[PDB]
């Protein structure tokens, strides 16, 4: 039926149906303006008025105007009459291609696989990143995260990934940028095109795009997460095939959150943020999972904020994720790109029995070298390297070195290293190490091993200098 | 010559040795003022939340 | 009588004046007071509508007359702001008459989609050696200049804006750029200066200053950055080019802390609203480079950001980081040693603008880039001795005085000089002495090689060779 | 599930090892049947593969004749991920433990209040054990995640917020709960109910409201600690800073 | 019109008026006491009731109480006949010397110099004082930040710059205490008699003094830098003056307004401090500057918190 | 009382920082205003109202006077925190006394570099 806006503060309205009252969840729709305005129930605030969640800009609403209820939830296009098209939050088109023409529609909210339906099939997933896979590998159809404060390096890093991965992948993909840089979709989209991936002249296009940036209100950043969630999720169950989902960046979506939290009248949480952090994350983030029917790879970028990694938003992410990278600011500032904290990324497969103990045995052994020159890092730093026994002058410099072998060219920022992509198979990374770590190399400059591929470049490297 | 180059090496090393020692000292003054600040507002920021709450 | 489009003044505290009427009254509407002063619709509540001042909130009495106007919040945009100075609202305050305005924008647009854009490709240029070499722009991208106080922020927008004369008294159309600042939160008497300096490099002319200073209400400021923009974007929507810089988005962000805070809304990190990111990234996200299908034009963006101590971590200065496409790092250390401009070369980085390059420049800029690179920890034998000694040269020709953007061939001029090492052999005090004479010099006499530098948008093998020769003698001539 | 715990007299001393078959534990911080031993420590310590390697060490005793060596186990899993519980009784299952070993599991997509009383319905299922004179060992898992449940319930309801956030009585939560472990006297079965809580820090910070607040609860604690981990020490323990408030009263006299 | 005590709590007090309404900042004299009680008008509240911060104790206020509206925000006398005097935040003489016996009078409260009229030329007042004129020369209309606290010359720097800029240009200047100690109120007093810069006699004082001390209320030291402002500004806008405004000490200026506005119960910002911590301080540091007309140059004592410069 | 009766008195107030904290749970419990650590904003005017009330009367007032050592306990040495911050401002002079010192066997234990009086040589004898 018909009720009124009685209420409105930035992205929340309080809308009043005298006649029935929509469930919790329902899209509204507001009747007298010149763009889809949904509304989405949260609450029930009695006296049958109602409390809602915009979907965009509420300049020009007044207290009066009517709104109809949809009866549903917001509900968008899915299917395969998606790939190649971008679409908002709402399902609209933005590509300015025409409409989507599709069979079904599915809403962004819905339940989350039950117990019975997962699966534990872990078998790795190489990248070709020396980090990544000597030290904390991806895990097919596994949840992957990106940790990083701003600027080191997650979107050069999932798009690495992309490329490393979703060029040469029989499956679709479906790309969710949540409140990041709108310049950076343009990017995206063109840089698609061009590859192809996207074909603006078939159906054989194999990525979806869902984009809400950091230009849209809280709701729409707020939801738009779960948008091009829905997409993926079909893929994965009515094809039963293997999905591709990238976000970027997920953590836009719990700090929407926290925009709203203050004004659908929560009481504010720790530092400030929504009282509901752990569950509205949590439930969204458990539909993003590889089931007995489909499957989906998920990689999602976290930004972290104030390079805080307890803040409640990175802190309680970390939950969701079978591997994780971590970038710190401090590595990247000693231009050891890719950024990884080789000892705060983990995988849960990281195990013998799943990589073979000689994977599992040279990461361990690096990992400790580096941890071992972790604990020197201290001493050294007040009394010279002098002051160092002779056993330990040595674990620097091979730490040092394992340091420098596991950053690696990527073949996108071709242009802020200038040195050409690199992309490393499992078998010489983890061969390279060892030999590293065994100490074949103890005669080669430092420099030598930063920004190869192989330890043949290293090794080769250390000649030219010569 | 020796314990010349000795004594000068290490009239050196202290040196700065202590210089690094006084740079830590301004960069961990630094974070304390910053954890100083945090603690402050964090303490206030409770009070007035759960005063706002009654 | 009237409860409709009207309504008087139940209370008037935090700033928040709380009325009673304005039924049809919408969110986000600019209300008008008794005294003149201007508000907007915020809070629309079932009883009161909350009003937002536009001013000093001591002239609101209870129970006065507010009238709607039916305008969602807007100023004034078009070519006549050129040469004005404005309030947030668009009012002049530069005492010249009026502004003859004959459009109006939203203060509060969205941005550009996906779609309408385009990849930065021409260059925005600071005419700072440094940051045209290093750190290049391009119309279109948001550049983050960011630093310790009194490190030279200001100065390098400043610059950018004088630079832009030699395009605008140009012949091509498509170089010009017209510029904007706006000052939120500094001394009033600091605007002044900064307007009177602009005035003597005639560069007043293609400019528009629009400021909320220190004594400005919060909402005055919290608001000019946006009001600015707006006026920025008719620029780039009727495919012109158009530079604006907010000076500063830490003061801004501090204004609606205050807001925030008095409106009993809930704070977080350093006591800010949940939303100052928001605030943010959607004043910024209004800049960017459209496709031709809507004119090409371009608003480029150049934010301050002021770090306490050289932490560039907070909360506020990542939040902008994560927005913006790089930043300009300014080092107060590096500014007292005298290394000014002072930039960290390491730390300062442009993303998308290192395609938006002239080539000219590219040749031997890209060759600095590298070289300073090896300078930065060999910081002892033949080569590490010598990639000094290149390295300190290298950056005392990046040092540069204010007030003077330089041609960007003027540029890879006096760089050329120090990339093929005639600048060697002389001692690191002489080399700013032999460059601004070297320079005037190549200036006074050759305009011809630099006339051609430009042309050929490229060292050419003739230009080269002629360099050479002009270097080689004069650095003879070098006495001490 | 609201079911107060044994006061004074229904109990004895803890007399009885509850091995772990971790030589770490069972030398250094030995626990007991009716002991509540917290394990504590970073993300990503071994603080779980502690609990696992626990309930699989069982088999032996429940595979036998011995009555009194037999313990049943229960695993509550708060707050964790499907793909992650699932993952884990497949473990259990596969190592063939799962047998003598209920596992209640409220998960993140769970509604709130259901994960702020699934450690409670576990405990229950574990009292019975105990009350009819057997064995049971509960395992939350963790405690760190349930809290913030149970502070999500509370802001909700409008009960003015404390430290963190988090509600006052945050620390009889967790109290009332872990003292409903213990070690029944003869005259009430024999019976035992140890329990493993399991507590997740911040950068190793143990003076955050929780860490510090199960501390002054469990009779001892296990730390971890991601430095030693990686150091070699795996598992990672830090024998000096873990205790067991029972000492060798909980051991073999072979230990 | 005349208005009534309808709640005092601590030194905030509201009250209810029946027809006209004090506009926000202006000046009530609360009536029917020994000593001039002014609440400053600080919230309109509705029900045509005022929320104030008051300008001294309140003890002894009953609800009903009779109040006076001025009319105006706080007024003080300004003019040459302040100079060797000792006005407290409100402009009443505390010197014992009589009254301050002066036609004119200003508002305490008042707006920055608009845009137009600023002068943009930036020029050193000279002290004569050869470290400060060769090293950080002051600049005329700027502000300047004083460091170090007790013996090492603050005192006679003071003196010696009130004596020179007096003697070199015809500069009077102002002295504002805020947060003043009566005991170093008193010695201060003294010192600027026996050295010179005031003159009990003859009218050759080139001072003139407003302290709000330590233990008069939130509101009276939050508001006293203002007064010794406008004493300033009559110098420099009716007598075309270079004038020098003395604060000590500007971190006490911050603190009261802190406190003022917590007892307002506006939510504190960061750290503790006002919300309105930087416009409070935008908005009198502004007012402190070269106009055409003249131009008010001040030196303030700063007190860093924690040796945090941040 | 004796200072304005030509005497001379001295006062005591042990512990400054313990009638504080009652200020403060009045101030609380009658629902005024959180600030710091959640003392009033009146918990300075408050200690200086007081503390003002020391002086020195000149002849013409009975030449009398009071003198007062407040007393301040700190916490792990923060002088910075909001009572002590106060209290120090108010002042006049300080004493610091340190652990360290106690226990070295300066005892009294005054740090004499932290320590000090702004009256100073003023209120010695010429001999000391
Ligand atoms: N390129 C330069 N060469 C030599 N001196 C410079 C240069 N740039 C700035 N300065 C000096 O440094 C200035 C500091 O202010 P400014 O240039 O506006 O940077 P800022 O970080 O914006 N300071 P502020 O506006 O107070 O935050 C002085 O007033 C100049 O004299
Ligand atoms: N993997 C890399 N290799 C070499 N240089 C890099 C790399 N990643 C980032 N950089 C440099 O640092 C910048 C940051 O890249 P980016 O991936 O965008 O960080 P980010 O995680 O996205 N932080 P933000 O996007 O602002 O939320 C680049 O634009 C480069 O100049
Ligand atoms: N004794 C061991 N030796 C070698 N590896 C081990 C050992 N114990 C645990 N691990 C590994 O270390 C990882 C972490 O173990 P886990 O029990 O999940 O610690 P946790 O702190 O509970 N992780 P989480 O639930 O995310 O907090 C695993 O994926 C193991 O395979
Ligand atoms: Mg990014
Ligand atoms: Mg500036
Ligand atoms: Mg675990």
């Amino acid at each position: 039926t018909t009720g009124r806006i009685v209420a409105v503060i930035g992205a929340v309205v309080d809308v009043q149906f005298d006649e029935g009252l929509p469930p919790i969840l329902n899209a509204l729709e507001v009747q007298g303006r010149e763009t889809r305005l949904v509304l989405e129930v949260a609450q029930h605030l009695g006296e049958s008025t109602v409390r809602t969640i915009a979907m965009d800009g509420t300049e020009g609403l007044v207290r009066g105007q009517k709104v109809l209820d949809s009866g549903a939830p917001i509900r968008i296009p899915v299917g395969p009459e998606t790939l190649g098209r971008i679409m908002n939050v709402i399902g609209e088109p933005i590509d300015e291609r025409g409409p989507i023409k599709t069979k079904q529609f599915a809403a962004i909210h819905a339940e989350a696989p039950e117990f019975v339906e997962m699966s534990v099939e872990q078998e790795i997933l190489v990248t070709g990143i020396k980090v990544v896979d000597l030290l904390a590998p991806y895990a097919k159809g596994g949840k992957i995260g990106l940790f990083g404060g701003a600027g080191v390096g997650k979107t050069v890093l999932i798009m690495e990934l992309i490329n490393n991965v979703a060029k040469a992948h029989g499956g679709y993909s479906v790309f969710a940028g949540v409140g990041e840089r709108t310049r950076e979709g343009n990017d995206l989209y063109h840089e698609m095109i061009e590859s192809g991936v996207i074909n603006l002249k078939d159906a054989t296009s194999k990525v979806a795009l869902v984009y809400g940036q950091m230009n849209e209100p809280p709701g729409a950043r707020a939801r738009v997460a779960l948008t091009g969630l829905t997409v993926a999720e079909y893929f994965r169950d009515q094809e039963g095939q293997d999905v591709l989902l990238f976000i970027d960046n997920i953590f836009r979506f719990t700090q929407a959150g926290s925009e709203v939290s203050a004004l659908l009248g929560r009481i504010p949480s720790a530092v400030g943020y929504q009282p509901t952090l752990a569950t509205d994350m949590g439930t969204m983030q458990e539909r993003i999972t590889t089931t007995k029917k489909g499957s989906i790879t998920s990689v999602q970028a976290i930004y972290v904020p104030a390079d805080d990694l307890t803040d409640p938003a990175p802190a309680t992410t970390f939950a969701h994720l079978d591997a994780t990278t971590v970038l710190s600011r401090a590595i990247a500032e000693l231009g050891i790109y890719p950024a990884v904290d080789p000892l705060d990324s983990t995988s849960r497969i990281m195990d013998p029995n799943i990589v073979g103990s000689e994977h599992y045995d040279v990461a361990r052994g690096v990992q400790k070298i580096l941890q071992d020159y972790k604990s020197l890092q201290d001493i050294i730093a007040i009394l010279g390297m002098d002051e160092l026994s002779e056993e330990d002058k040595l674990t620097v410099s091979r730490a040092r070195k394992i340091q420098r072998f596991l950053s690696q060219p990527f073949q996108v920022a071709e242009v802020f290293t200038g040195h050409l992509g690199k992309l490393v198979p499992l078998k010489e990374t983890i061969k390279g190490f060892q030999q590293i770590l065994a100490g074949e190399y103890d005669h080669l400059p430092e420099q030598a091993f930063y920004m190869v591929g192989p330890i043949e470049e290293a090794v080769a490297k250390a000649d030219k200098l010569a | 010559e020796s314990t010349t180059s000795e004594q000068s090496a290490r009239m050196t090393a202290m040196d700065n040795a202590s210089k690094n020692a006084s740079e830590m000292i301004d960069k961990l003054t630094l974070t304390f003022n910053r954890t100083r600040q945090a603690v402050i507002t964090k303490e206030l920021i409770e009070i007035i939340s759960g005063a706002a709450a009654l | 009588v009237d409860l409709e489009e009207t309504g008087r003044v139940l209370s008037i505290g935090d700033g928040i004046a709380r009325v009673h009427g304005l039924r049809n009254v919408q969110a986000e509407e600019m209300v008008e007071f008794s005294s003149g002063l201007k508000g907007m619709s915020l809070n629309l509540e079932p009883d009161n509508v909350g009003v937002v001042v536009f001013g000093n909130d001591k002239l609101i009495k209870e129970g006065d007359i507010v009238k709607r106007t039916g305008a969602i919040v807007d100023v004034p945009v078009g070519e006549e702001l050129l040469g004005r100075v404005v309030d947030a609202l668009g009012n002049a305050i530069d005492g010249k008459g009026p502004i003859g305005s004959k459009a109006r924008r939203r203060v509060g647009l969205k941005a550009p989609g996906i779609i309408p854009r385009i990849s930065v490709r021409e260059p925005m240029q600071t005419g700072i050696k440094a940051v045209d070499s290093l750190v290049p722009i391009g119309r279109g991208q948001r550049e983050l200049i960011i630093g310790d106080r009194q490190t030279g922020k200001t100065s390098i927008a400043i610059d950018t804006i004088i630079n832009q004369k030699r395009f605008n008294d140009g012949t091509d159309e498509k170089k010009k750029l017209y510029c904007i600042y706006v000052a939120i939160g500094q001394k009033r008497s600091t605007v002044a200066q900064l307007v009177k300096r602009l005035t003597d490099a005639d560069a007043m002319k293609y400019t528009i200053v629009v400021s909320a200073t220190a004594s400005d209400a919060a909402p005055l400021q919290y608001l000019a950055p946006y009001s600015g923009c707006s006026m920025g974007e008719y620029f780039r929507d009727n495919g012109k080019h158009a530079l604006i810089i907010y000076d500063d988005l830490s003061k801004q962000a501090v204004a609606y802390r205050q807001m925030s805070l008095l409106l009993r809304r809930p704070p977080g990190r350093e006591a800010y609203p949940g939303d100052v990111f928001y605030l943010h990234s959607r004043l910024l996200e209004r800049a960017a480079k459209m496709n031709d299908a809507f004119g090409g034009g371009s608003l480029t963006a150049l934010p301050v950001i002021e770090t306490q101590a050289g932490d560039v971590s907070a909360y506020i200065p990542t939040n902008v980081i994560s927005i913006t496409d790089g930043q300009i790092f300014l080092e107060t250390e590096l500014f007292y040693k005298g290394i000014r401009p002072a930039i960290n070369v390491g730390l300062s980085v442009s993303r998308v603008g290192s395609a938006a390059q002239t080539r000219a420049m590219k040749q031997v800029a890209g060759t600095m880039k590298l070289e300073l690179a090896q300078y930065r920890e060999v910081a002892l034998d033949a080569a590490t001795q010598q990639l000094l000694s290149r390295g300190v040269r290298l950056t005392e020709l990046l040092k540069q005085g204010q007030y003077s953007p330089m041609a960007i061939e003027e540029q890879v001029a006096v760089i050329y000089a120090g990339v093929r090492g005639y600048l060697d052999k002389l001692e690191p005090s002489k080399i700013t002495k032999f460059e601004n004479a070297f320079l005037s010099h190549v200036i006074s006499q050759h305009q011809a090689l630099l006339g051609k530098i430009r042309t050929d948008g490229k060292i050419s093998e003739e230009s080269d060779a002629k360099l050479k020769e002009i270097v080689t003698n004069f650095l003879a001539g070098f006495e001490a």
